[PDB]
């Protein structure tokens, strides 16, 4: 139990845990458009003019 | 608040069509053909009923008395 001065190290080990990527760099899912105004189906002229 | 007694811009009589704009309504009429049933021709008149928000209805849930 001297515990002496022990030489250099020679290089170093770093272990940290990996994402997972099978998920991503899928095609996007992007949120649908919402649709542009259509008129309604069953317009009709209901004024008729007077007399 | 309460229906109006006249439409605003001509006088036409539109304060006893309100009941009858909701049973319409209820038997299942579109808006358009309620007020077609109603005689209501001119959009003066369609929008006096069409846009009408009654707010008696809400405004009498704070009744006084409650007895
Ligand atoms: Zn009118």
């Amino acid at each position: 139990g001297g515990l002496t001065c022990a030489s250099a190290p020679q290089g170093t080990l770093r272990i940290l845990e990996g994402p997972q990527q099978s998920l991503s760099g899928s095609p996007l899912q992007p949120i649908p458009a919402s649709p542009p105004p259509q008129i309604p189906p069953g317009l009709r002229p209901r004024f008729c003019a007077f007399g | 608040m309460i229906i109006p007694v006249r439409c605003f811009t001509c006088g036409k009589i539109v304060g006893n069509k309100w009941e009858a704009y909701l049973g319409l309504l209820q038997a299942e009429y579109t808006e358009g053909d309620a007020l077609d049933a109603l005689g209501l021709k001119r959009y003066c008149c369609r929008r006096m009923l069409l846009a009408h928000v009654d707010l008696i209805e809400k405004l009498l849930n704070y009744a006084p008395l409650e007895k």
